[PDB]
C-alpha cells in the first residue's frame, strides 16, 4: 500500500484567514496527467462528503471556497474564506492502483 | 439523483457473524465500484475493500482479506458484506461509497447513513 | 481434369516469401478508409497495369547488372543517380514511422501476459470513462458518444493522446514505449550485424505458423455471428466511387508499398546468388501470392468489422470513422476477446505479427547498407559494423517524434506524404529513365540474352507509355486534389498540408540536385555535357 501521511495536526479557526493542508506522497507519481488524490470532509456526527477530486477539479455542490493545487508528490488546499461553518475534519485518499487508504485527518478548532 | 441506503443497527457478538447490505439505485449498477470504509468512534476512516458488480474483480486492503467477504447481486442491485470472527475492536460504523466512472476514481458523494454495529 | 499442378509445384516455396506487413495491416486500413469492394477493382487494375512490369524490370536489372540502388545508375544513366539518395531517404522515413506499429505490438504482447485480458472490460483498470462493454449479452441499448473498451484502451494506455491537444502541441515521451522500441532496435541490430541470409532455415519456421494461425483466425471469424453483413460490404461494386473520387493514389501507394518496387529492396536483394535461373516465372507468382494473402487479410478484417457493426446496430462504414492505422488493434482485439483460449491465441498472434514485422523490416534496412558499400568500397566496405550501428542510431533519433503523446498525428502524416507521392515519383523517374535514356530495345535484347525468351507485346508496351503515364496522372491528381485527412475529431491544421508537401519534397529534391550538379563537373558546352553524361560509364 502507498503510505500517505498528513504533516499538520490541528489549525486555528479564524475569520478571513488561510488554511494549508498538505499530504505526504513521497511514493507516488502521476499516471495520465490527473493526480489520483481526493479531498473529503466529515462533520462531527455526519457521514463524509466529497470536497475536491483529482486535486484540481471541483466536486458537486461545493462552493468556490475550496481550491486545490499541486501535482506529483505535494498537494495543497486553499480555505481562504473560512467561516464558522467550515469546522470539520478533512482527509486525504489516493487512488493509484490498489492502494486506497485514508489519512490522519486535521480538525480545525480555535 | 442516485439513492443509496443501508441496513439498520446490529449487535456484535463474540464469534458470530453479521451481514451488511447496500442497495444502490439511480444509475448504472454494474459500471462503478462500491467502496467500503470503517470508522471507529473517535478514530479516523479505514478502508476495507472494493468490489465491482459483474464478477469482474475482487480486491481488499490487506488487513481485512480474511474477515471481509464482499458479495454482489445484479438482480436487486444490493451489495452485501459478511464479516467473520468479530470482536470488541470491529465495533465501528461501515459506510458504502460509490466510486467514479473511471479515470478520476473518486467518491460520488453518494454515501450511506452508516451501519453502526454494537 | 483439375490436375492443379500449378498449385502443386512452386507454391509451397513462393508462399513463404510474400509475407510482409503491408498486406495484413496496410491493406485493410486503406480498404476500409475508402470503402470495401469499391477499392478491390481499382487496386487490381493498377496492379496489373503498373506493379508486375516494374517488378519484373527491377528483378531483371538486379540480376543482370548486379549492383545496388546507388550503383545501378553507373551503367544505365549517370544523370539519374540521385534516385539512390531518394530511396535512402524514403527508407529512412519508413524506418522512422514503420517501427511505431512494431513498438505498439510489442507493448500489447507485454501487456497481454495476465490471465484477464485488458481489452475485454474497462472497469477502471488504469484510466477509463464513458464505457459500454455489454453489447448483447445483457441486451442494453447503444447511444451516441459510446466507445468499446478496446478503443478506450488503445487511446488511453498504449497511445496516450489525451495529453496532447493536437499536432501543434506535443507532450513528453512515454518511456513505456521507448523501452520496447530500444529492444526492437537492439534485436534488429543483432540480426543484420553480418548480413548473411540467402536460404536460411528460419523461413520454414517463421512462415509456417503465421499461415495456420491466420487460417484459424479466419475460421473463428467465420464461425462468429454477424459475419455475412460484412461480406456484402467487401464485395460491393460501387461504380460511383470509381469515376471521380480519387482512389487511384491510395491503391498505387499500397501496391508500391506491398510489392517492393520503390524502396530499392529488389535491386539489392536480387543482385547475388541468382543469375539466369528460370526468370519470368517468379515475379508473377510472388505478386499473385501477395495479392491472395492481402485479399485473405482484408476478408478477415471485414468479417470482423461486420460482426462489430452488427453488434453496435450501426452502419458498416460508420464504426471506425476517423480511426486510421488503429483498425488492427481494435477489430483484432475484439475478435480475440471472444475466443475460448483468448490469452494464448492473443500471445501467439502478437508473436507472429512481431516476427513478420521483423522479417519485413530486415529487408528495408538492408537495401541501404549494401547500396553504400557499392559506391564507397574503400572506407565503409571494410568495417561492416560502424555503419549499421550509425544508421540504427540515426533511425532511432528520427523515430522519437512519433513516440510522442500525439503519435496518431505523426504516423498519419508520414503515411501518405513520405510514401505515397515520393515512392510514386521515384518509380516514375526510374521507369522513364530505363525506358527512354537506356533504350527499350537494349533492355529487351539484354533480357533475351540473359533468359533466352523475349518479353511479350504486353510487356514491351507497359514501360513505354502505360505505367509512366498512369503514374504521372496519379501524381497530377494528388497534387491538384487536397490530401487533407481527419483523425480523432481533429482533421489537421492549415500548415499541415505545407508540412507534408515539404516532407515529400526533401526526398525528391535529390534528383534535380544531382542533375544540376553533374552538369558542372563535366566540361564543354551544354549539348556536349549532355551527350557526355547520357552515355553510361565504361568499366
Ligand atoms: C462520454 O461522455 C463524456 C461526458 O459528456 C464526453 O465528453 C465530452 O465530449 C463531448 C463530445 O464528445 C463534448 O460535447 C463535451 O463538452 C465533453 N465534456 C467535457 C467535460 O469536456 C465524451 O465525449 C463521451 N464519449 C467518450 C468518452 O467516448
Ligand atoms: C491479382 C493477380 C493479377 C495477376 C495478373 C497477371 C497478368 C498476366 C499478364 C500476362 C500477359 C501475357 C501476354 C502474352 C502475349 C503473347
Ligand atoms: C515482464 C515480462 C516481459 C517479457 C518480454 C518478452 C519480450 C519478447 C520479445 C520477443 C521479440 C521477438
Ligand atoms: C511495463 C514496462 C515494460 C518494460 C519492458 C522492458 C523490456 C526490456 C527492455 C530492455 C531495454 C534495454
Ligand atoms: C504548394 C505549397 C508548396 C510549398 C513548398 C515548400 C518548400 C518546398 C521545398 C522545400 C525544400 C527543403
Ligand atoms: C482476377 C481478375 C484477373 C483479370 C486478368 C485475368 C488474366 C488471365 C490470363 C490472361
Ligand atoms: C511542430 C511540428 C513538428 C513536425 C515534426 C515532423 C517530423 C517528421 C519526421 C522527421
Ligand atoms: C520523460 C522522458 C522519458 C524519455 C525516455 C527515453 C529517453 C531516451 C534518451 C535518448
Ligand atoms: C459466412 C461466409 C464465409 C465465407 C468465407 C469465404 C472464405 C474464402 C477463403 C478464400
Ligand atoms: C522528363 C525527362 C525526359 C524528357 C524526355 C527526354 C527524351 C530524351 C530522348 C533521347
Ligand atoms: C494548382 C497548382 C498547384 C501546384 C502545387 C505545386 C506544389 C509543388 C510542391 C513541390
Ligand atoms: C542520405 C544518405 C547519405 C549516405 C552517405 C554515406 C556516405
Ligand atoms: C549495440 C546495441 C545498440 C542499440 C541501440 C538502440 C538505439
Ligand atoms: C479454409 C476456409 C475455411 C472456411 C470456413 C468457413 C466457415
Ligand atoms: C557512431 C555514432 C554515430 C551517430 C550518428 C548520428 C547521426
Ligand atoms: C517534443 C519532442 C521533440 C523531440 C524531437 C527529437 C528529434
Ligand atoms: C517497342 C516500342 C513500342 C512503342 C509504343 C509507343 C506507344
Ligand atoms: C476504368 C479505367 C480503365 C483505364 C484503362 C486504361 C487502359
Ligand atoms: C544530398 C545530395 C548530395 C549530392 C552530391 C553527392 C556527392
Ligand atoms: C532542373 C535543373 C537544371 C539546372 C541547369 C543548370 C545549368
Ligand atoms: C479514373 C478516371 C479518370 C478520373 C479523372
Ligand atoms: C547515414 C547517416 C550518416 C552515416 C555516416
Ligand atoms: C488529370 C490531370 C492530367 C495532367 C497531365
Ligand atoms: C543546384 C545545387 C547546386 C549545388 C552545387
Ligand atoms: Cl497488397
Amino acid at each position: 500500500d502507498i503510505v500517505l501521511t498528513q504533516s499538520p495536526a490541528s489549525l486555528a479557526v479564524s475569520l478571513g484567514q488561510r488554511a494549508t493542508i498538505s499530504c505526504r506522497a513521497s511514493e507516488s507519481v502521476d499516471n495520465y496527467g490527473i493526480s489520483f488524490l481526493n479531498w473529503f470532509q466529515q462533520k462531527p456526527g455526519q457521514p463524509p462528503k466529497l470536497l475536491i477530486y483529482a486535486a484540481s477539479n471541483q466536486g458537486s455542490g461545493v462552493p468556490a471556497r475550496f481550491s486545490g493545487s499541486g501535482s506529483g508528490t505535494y498537494f495543497s488546499l486553499n480555505i481562504h474564506p473560512m467561516e464558522e461553518d467550515d469546522t470539520a475534519v478533512y482527509f486525504c485518499q489516493q487512488t493509484k492502483g490498489v492502494s486506497w487508504t485514508f489519512g490522519g485527518g486535521t480538525k480545525v478548532e480555535i | 439523483q442516485v439513492q443509496l441506503q443501508q441496513s439498520g443497527p446490529e449487535l456484535v457478538k463474540l464469534g458470530a457473524s453479521v451481514r451488511i447490505s447496500c442497495k444502490a439505485s439511480g444509475y448504472r449498477f454494474s459500471y462503478s465500484w462500491m467502496n467500503w470504509v470503517k470508522q471507529r468512534p473517535g478514530k479516523g476512516l479505514e478502508w476495507i475493500g472494493r468490489i465491482y458488480p459483474g464478477d469482474g474483480d475482487t480486491k481488499y486492503s490487506g488487513k481485512f482479506k480474511g474477515k471481509a467477504t464482499l458479495t454482489a447481486d445484479k438482480s436487486s442491485s444490493t451489495v452485501y458484506m459478511q464479516l467473520s470472527s468479530l470482536t470488541s475492536e470491529d465495533s465501528a460504523v461501515y459506510f458504502c461509497a460509490r466510486s467514479a466512472y473511471g479515470s478520476e476514481g473518486f467518491a460520488m458523494d453518494y454515501w450511506g447513513q452508516g451501519t453502526s454495529v454494537t | 481434369r483439375e490436375t492443379w499442378g500449378k498449385k502443386v509445384d512452386f507454391l509451397l516455396s513462393v508462399i513463404g516469401y510474400a509475407v510482409d506487413l503491408g498486406n495484413v495491416w496496410r491493406f485493410p486500413y486503406i480498404c476500409y478508409q475508402n470503402g470495401g469492394g469499391a477499392f478491390l477493382l481499382p487496386y487490381t487494375i493498377m496492379a496489373i497495369f503498373g506493379g508486375i512490369p516494374l517488378f519484373y524490370m527491377e528483378l531483371a536489372l538486379g540480376q543482370y547488372h548486379r549492383n545496388g540502388c546507388i550503383s545501378i545508375w553507373r551503367k544505365i544513366c549517370p544523370i539519374f543517380k540521385g534516385i539512390g539518395y531518394a530511396i535512402c531517404i524514403i527508407a529512412f522515413y519508413i524506418a522512422s514511422y514503420y517501427n511505431t506499429i512494431m513498438a505498439w505490438a510489442l507493448y500489447y504482447l507485454i501487456s497481454s501476459f495476465t490471465d484477464q485480458l485488458p481489452w475485454t472490460s474497462c472497469k477502471n483498470s488504469w484510466n477509463t470513462g464513458n464505457c459500454t462493454n455489454y453489447f448483447s449479452e445483457d441486451n442494453i441499448t447503444w447511444t451516441l458518444h459510446s466507445t468499446s473498451p478496446a478503443e478506450e484502451f488503445y487511446t488511453r494506455h498504449v497511445l496516450q493522446i489525451h495529453r496532447s491537444k493536437g499536432l501543434q502541441d506535443l507532450g513528453g515521451i512515454s518511456w513505456q514505449l521507448a523501452l520496447c522500441i530500444m529492444l526492437i532496435f537492439t534485436v534488429i541490430y543483432f540480426s543484420i550485424w553480418k548480413g548473411v541470409k540467402t536460404s536460411g532455415k528460419v523461413v520454414w519456421v517463421t512462415a509456417t505458423f503465421p499461415y495456420i494461425i491466420l487460417s484459424v483466425l479466419l475460421v473463428r471469424g467465420a464461425t462468429l455471428p454477424g459475419a455475412w453483413r460484412g461480406v456484402l460490404f467487401y464485395l460491393k461494386p460501387n461504380w460511383q466511387k470509381l469515376l471521380e473520387t480519387g482512389v487511384w493514389i491510395d491503391a498505387a501507394a499500397q501496391i508500391f508499398f506491398s510489392l517492393g518496387p520503390g524502396f530499392g529492396v529488389l535491386l539489392a536483394f536480387a543482385s547475388y546468388n541468382k543469375f539466369n535461373n528460370n526468370c519470368y516465372q517468379d515475379a508473377l507468382v510472388t505478386s499473385v501470392v501477395n495479392c491472395m494473402t492481402s485479399f485473405v487479410s482484408g476478408f478477415v478484417i471485414f468479417t470482423v468489422l461486420g460482426y462489430m457493426a452488427e453488434m453496435r446496430n450501426e452502419d458498416v462504414s460508420e464504426v471506425a470513422k476517423d480511426a486510421g492505422p488503429s483498425l488492427l488493434f481494435i477489430t483484432y482485439a475484439e475478435a480475440i476477446a471472444n475466443m475460448p483460449a483468448s490469452t494464448f491465441f492473443a500471445i501467439i498472434f502478437f508473436l507472429m505479427l512481431i516476427t513478420l514485422g521483423l522479417d519485413s523490416t530486415f529487408a528495408g534496412l538492408e537495401g541501404v547498407i549494401t547500396a553504400v558499400l557499392d559506391e564507397f568500397p574503400h572506407v565503409w566496405a571494410k568495417r561492416r559494423e560502424r555503419f549499421v550501428l550509425a544508421v540504427v542510431i540515426t533511425c532511432f533519433f528520427g523515430s522519437l517524434v512519433t513516440l510522442t503523446f500525439g503519435g496518431a498525428y505523426v504516423v498519419k502524416l508520414l503515411e501518405e506524404y513520405a510514401t505515397g507521392p515520393a515512392v510514386l515519383t521515384v518509380a516514375l523517374i526510374e521507369a522513364v529513365a530505363v525506358s527512354w535514356f537506356y533504350g527499350i530495345t537494349q533492355f529487351c535484347r539484354d533480357v533475351k540474352e540473359m533468359l533466352g525468351f523475349s518479353p511479350g507485346w504486353f510487356w514491351r508496351i507497359c514501360w513505354v507509355a502505360i505505367s509512366p503515364l498512369f503514374l504521372l496522372f496519379i501524381i497530377c491528381s494528388f497534387l491538384m486534389s487536397p490530401p487533407q485527412l481527419r483523425l480523432f475529431q481533429y482533421n489537421y491544421p492549415y500548415w499541415s498540408i505545407i508540412l507534408g508537401y515539404c516532407i515529400g519534397t526533401s526526398s525528391f529534391i535529390c534528383i534535380p540536385t544531382y542533375i544540376a550538379y553533374r552538369l558542372i563537373i563535366t566540361p564543354g558546352t551544354f549539348k556536349e555535357r549532355i551527350i557526355k553524361s547520357i552515355t553510361p560509364e565504361t568499366p
